[PDB]
């Protein structure tokens, strides 16, 4: 397997802990009200 | 490891890391959740 | 045809297709081969699999 | 812990800048063989160099956009052309790795303020995913493009670079603990 | 410009030399045979429109 083939699924994970990081950063604004 | 060419498992090692910093940053950065108790294994 | 027509030839052997306004004007065998109008176009490249694959 | 962490995260914070910056510049990258020389070469990230073949030490950059038969097209490998051309995820990772640079400098200025140490953990852990991006897309580029092919010392200093990073984000995120321990 | 053409190898040629943007209409035979010789850059594509026999 090339990494051209099972590129999408490495775009996800990235997607993912942006959007964890993201989450985080929200709550923490949201409870330090 | 034929079956993964070696730029996969490079990029493997390289989210692997990320991953756990990541979890170990959100786990462990907000003083609020884990201020009681002090309160996450992460 | 204008050779046929014209008695510049006396025979024709060759990939030569059928017709009506064709046939009208000279004799004509039967058929030696079956065939079609086709289109041709230049072979686009191997799409490797998208993103969204799995 | 012991407080002097600020050091080796500022000085990972510089190490990891000028190898990114240093990694994107060299054009030392891809060791192959390339029909432009055909012959061998030491292509980078922007220009290509052949090393080989009538003409040595020369240097032209490289398109991104060859004549694919309209393959352009197609919305995917556009924009994947598009993002390695301008190669902004590297620039980015860059770019973050400075500012959380400066802002763990100012935390020697502004030690009231917690918020910006975080901030540059944050900075830092960005960065690391965005080098990871750049380099999935470069050798995606590179492959969507049976020859034989290796990767120069630049592309091991990018993943230094990812490397020091997310162990400086580590760092500045056990400092702020520590820090708002001690303050309550 | 006019799409015709004068002889079928120009035609070949001009769908080989065209990145695609060029479909040339021809036969069914002609075609095949083309597709089995290298480099094979050309293909075929949909059903004959009409059968004629030569
Ligand atoms: N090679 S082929 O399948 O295309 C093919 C096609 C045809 C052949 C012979 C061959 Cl080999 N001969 C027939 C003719 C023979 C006799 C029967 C029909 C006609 C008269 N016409 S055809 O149906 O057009």
């Amino acid at each position: 397997l090339s990494l051209s083939n099972v590129a999408g699924v490495f775009y996800i994970l990235v997607g993912g802990l942006g959007l964890a990081m993201l989450v985080a950063l929200i709550e923490f604004c949201y409870k330090s009200r | 490891l034929d079956p993964l060419a070696y730029e996969i498992w490079m990029c493997i090692v390289f989210a692997y890391i990320g991953v756990s910093v990541v979890l170990f940053l959100v786990s462990r950065f907000s003083p609020y959740e884990w201020h009681s108790e002090e309160s996450n294994e992460f | 045809v204008g050779e046929l027509v014209y008695g510049k030839a006396d025979i024709a052997i060759a990939p030569l297709t059928i017709t009506l306004v064709r046939e009208e004007v000279i004799d004509f065998s039967k058929p030696f081969m079956s065939l079609g109008i086709s289109i041709m176009i230049k072979k686009p490249q191997k799409s490797k699999p998208g993103v969204f694959s799995f | 812990e012991k407080g002097v962490q600020v050091l080796l995260t500022t000085i990972g914070a510089f190490a990891a800048f000028g190898l990114m910056t240093i990694a994107i510049s060299t054009d030392y990258w891809l060791y192959t063989r390339a029909l432009i020389c055909g012959g061998l070469t030491h292509s980078g990230l922007w220009r290509i160099c052949c090393l080989e073949g009538l003409k040595r030490g020369v240097c032209v950059k490289i398109n991104h956009f060859p004549e694919d038969t309209d393959y352009d097209h197609d919305s995917a490998e556009y924009l994947l052309r598009v993002v390695r051309a301008s190669s902004i995820f590297p620039i980015l990772s860059a770019i973050l790795l400075l500012l959380g640079g400066v802002c763990v400098a100012a935390s020697r200025v502004y030690k009231s303020k917690r918020n910006i140490i975080l901030g540059a953990g944050i900075l830092f852990v960005a960065a690391g995913l965005s080098n990871i991006i750049g380099v999935i897309v470069y050798i995606s580029a590179n492959a969507g493009e049976k020859n034989h092919y290796s990767y120069g010392w630049s592309f091991y200093f990018g993943g230094l670079s990812f490397i020091l990073a997310e162990v400086i984000g580590v760092l500045a995120v056990n400092i702020y603990i520590e820090r708002s321990r001690e303050a309550h | 410009p006019s799409v015709f053409v004068r002889t079928t190898a120009e035609g070949v040629a001009r769908v080989r030399k065209s990145k695609g943007k060029y479909a040339y209409l021809l036969e069914s035979t002609m075609n095949e045979y083309i597709e089995q010789r290298k480099p094979c850059d050309t293909m075929k594509v949909g059903g004959n429109l009409d059968s004629k026999g030569y």
